């Protein structure tokens, strides 16, 4: 199938520069056009710039938010597209993605990366703590993944196999730091018979953390 | 400049129902030569990257549900759910693409559904957080409706606001439902200086509050 991956994302100074990756399969890469498009948290999408293909020279053209600043490129050999990013302010933090777009026909971006999270600050890297949240039907338990910077965190329950009955809530920041919480609903027959597990990751400090929730 | 708008910002609609949100260019997108209107819509749910759905003003990419209709021309544009589902949840963003591109700002599609109460739960602190010093105490509010709930926390029969921050998640794509999270966060010392600590729920479902408590006494 058609992969699109953003790479390269993390914590940087504010002045500071950043280069971001994105690696594609699937399809024949010098046929396309490659867009960037950002998305400040909360925010709405920006396209940012494009590379042409290969018939119009892979020439460049960026949006006047970000033109001489920012520079793209792409390894042809290796079906990669890269963002050059420079001199960060606060309003460059956001999700980059980068997207499929013209083939010299089809108007379209009809494929589009993960994204990859950018944060633009001074505030040091902290991991998070990782706190169990244990106590009829249906029982809830939860994790609270408290402390830590910068975004983001990814809580999965039992390696990713609990899925429905999941909330994790939106990260909230004091005093430079972040804390969320997940909550995952199951009957009681499974718990606490059948174990359950929140594992939490925080790849800006390659932190990986599981949590038993065991009973009071 | 080509200058994109969207209208409204948001709005709610209950499933079944028909939604038309608008798109509005600051001049043609219309290329006279191919007679094509370079727009497109993408739909982006909770959490996920955005979506293609139309391109070419009505042009439908494959995949895509009939239920979703683009149209219009020249400088105004509409994206048409003739019927909304529970999982049409999100945010639509048309995109010119006749001079390098631009997407406009976007409108937010919220589901309307029956009123449902919340479920709460509390939970204390771990002794793992405890040893460290902290105290956090915290209550789920679990798959309500509307999204408006108010929490208070009762420590010892009496109120604190001092230390709470709740945070509520997106919408539910299946069942159209909020949940919110609400955590007191104090120190060892204070925590260990009370015995009942209380969560109390009020939202519109019901006159009289949710209420679940435990006393540190375990
Ligand atoms: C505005 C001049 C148009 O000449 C056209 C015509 O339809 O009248 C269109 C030309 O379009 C291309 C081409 O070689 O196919 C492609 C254009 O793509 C881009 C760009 O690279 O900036 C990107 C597209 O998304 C779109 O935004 C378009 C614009 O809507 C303008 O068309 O621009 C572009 O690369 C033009 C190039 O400027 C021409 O020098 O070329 C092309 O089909 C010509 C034809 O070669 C001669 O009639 O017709
Ligand atoms: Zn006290």
């Amino acid at each position: 199938e058609v992969k699109l991956v953003e790479s390269g994302g993390g914590l940087v100074q504010p002045g500071g520069s950043l280069r971001l990756a994105c690696a594609t399969s699937g399809f024949t890469f010098t046929d396309y056009y490659m867009s960037w498009v950002r998305q400040p948290p909360g925010k709405a999408l920006e396209w940012l710039g494009f590379i042409r293909n290969k018939a119009k020279g892979y020439t460049t053209e960026y949006s006047a938010s970000v033109k001489g600043r920012f520079t793209i490129s792409r390894d042809n050999s290796q079906s990669s597209l890269y963002l050059q990013m420079n001199t960060l302010r606060a309003e460059d933090s956001a999700t980059y993605y980068c997207a499929r777009d013209h083939d010299g026909y089809y108007e379209r971006f009809a494929y589009w990366g993960q994204g990859t999270l950018v944060t633009v600050s001074a505030a040091a890297t902290t991991p998070p703590s990782v706190y169990p949240l244990a106590p009829n039907s249906m029982v809830t338990l939860g994790c609270l993944v408290k402390g830590y910077f910068p975004e983001p965190v990814t809580v999965t329950w039992n390696s990713g196999s609990l899925s429905t009955g999941v909330h994790t809530f939106p990260a909230v920041l004091s005093s430079d730091l972040y804390t969320l919480t997940s909550s995952v609903t199951v009957p009681s027959k499974t718990w606490p018979s059948e174990t359950v597990t929140c594992n939490v990751a925080h790849p800006a400090s390659s932190t990986k953390v599981d949590k038993k929730i065991v009973p009071r | 400049d080509i200058v994109m708008t969207q209208s409204p910002s948001s709005l709610a609609v209950s499933a079944g129902e028909k939604v038309t949100m608008n798109c509005k260019s600051s001049q043609s997108l219309l290329n006279s030569r191919t007679r094509k209107n370079y727009l497109a819509w993408y739909q982006q749910k909770p959490g996920q990257s955005p979506k293609l759905l139309i391109y070419w003003a009505s042009t439908r990419e494959s995949g895509v549900p009939d239920r979703f209709t683009g149209s219009g021309s020249g400088t105004d544009f509409a994206l048409t759910i003739s019927s909304v589902q529970a999982e049409d949840l999100a945010v639509y963003y048309c995109k010119q693409s006749y001079n390098l591109r631009t997407f406009g700002g976007g409108t937010k599609l919220e589901i309307k559904r029956a009123d449902a109460a919340p479920t709460v739960s509390i939970f204390p602190p771990s002794s793992e957080q405890l040893t460290s010093g902290g105290a956090s105490v915290v209550c789920f509010l679990n798959n309500f409706y509307p999204k408006d709930i108010n929490v208070k926390w009762k420590i010892d029969g009496s109120e604190r606001a001092n230390g709470v921050l709740n945070s509520w998640t997106d919408q539910d794509s299946k069942d159209s439902t909020y949940s919110m999270t609400s955590t007191l966060t104090l120190t060892k010392d204070e925590y260990e200086r009370h015995n009942s600590y209380t969560c109390e729920a009020s939202h519109k479902t019901s006159t009289s509050p949710i209420v679940k408590s435990f006393n540190r006494n375990e």
